[PDB]
């Protein structure tokens, strides 16, 4: 099924996923498609930040749901 | 009158940067700078008629050392930006005692911002030198180097030129526009 990931930059990323996919699977898909490593990604759905070992179905993310991506910031 | 292009020939839209922002940032993080601690902030704003305007300098919840800084509560930052319909246009941070340049870590960070917005900028303030600089990765070549990178080590180098300063007149233009500073710290 398709979900959307909306950034804070006016971009929407489309992903192909299954309900059984984990959040870390989803972040890997973002890296594969968009080039952002998983450790920089924070995903938010329904006001809450998503945790790596849970599944999309654990948060009731379904066909055409929109998640939000906010990046960490590191200077070093 | 002035149009900028990436290395691969893609159009870059103008970012209007308030003249006061650099100074105001330094003032607002000065306490840290004094304790030899780094600080970072987010450059936030709006798109109007094919140009971006920086309107908000947002200081997120963070942790720091004399040579690193990082966010610790990006959900609070998302909530603020979402509620106020503010775009992420780039970021700024201090090198309290070092020169003005982009570190390996800095490039790994900026790459992701610049992947999400081609115009994204990284402002580095070097107060002990009274220098500063506005940087971006080379596009596509610098972005490609960092996306494919799998080297460990906080300080690993990269093969080739990776980044550049924004040009003058540029895609970044410094204008006398107003600014709001939002401090999300305790
Ligand atoms: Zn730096
Ligand atoms: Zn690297």
């Amino acid at each position: 099924m398709q979900i959307f990931v909306k950034t804070l930059t006016g971009k929407t990323i489309t992903l192909e996923v299954e309900p059984s996919d984990t959040i870390e699977n989803v972040k890997a898909k973002i890296q594969d498609k968009e080039g952002i490593p998983p450790d920089q990604q924070r995903l938010i759905f329904a006001g809450k930040q998503l945790e790596d070992g849970r599944t999309l179905s654990d948060y009731n993310i379904q066909k055409e749901s929109t998640l939000h991506l906010v990046l960490r910031l590191r200077g070093g | 009158k002035i149009h900028a292009y990436t290395e691969g020939g893609k159009p870059l839209r103008t970012i209007y940067l308030p003249k006061l922002l650099k100074k105001v940032f330094l003032d607002v993080v000065k306490p840290n700078t004094k304790k030899n601690l780094a600080t970072c902030g987010i450059l936030c704003g709006k798109l109007r008629q094919n140009a971006f305007f920086i309107t908000h300098l947002v200081i997120p919840l963070q942790e720091a050392t004399s040579d690193t800084c990082g966010t610790t509560d990006e959900a609070s930052l998302f909530e603020f930006q979402d509620k106020h319909n503010l775009l992420t246009l780039g970021w700024i941070h201090t090198h309290p005692t070092q020169t003005c340049f982009m570190s390996s870590v800095d490039l790994h960070t900026h790459c992701s911002y610049q992947l999400m917005l081609p115009e994204a900028i990284a402002i580095v303030m070097a107060p002990s030198k009274n220098t500063s600089g506005i940087f971006r990765l080379l596009d596509p070549e610098g972005l490609q180097t960092i996306v494919k990178c799998r080297k460990p080590g906080l300080f690993h180098p990269h093969e080739g030129k990776v980044y550049t300063m924004v040009a003058q007149p540029g895609h970044v233009r410094e204008i006398n526009s107003k600014l709001q500073v939002v401090d999300l710290r305790v």
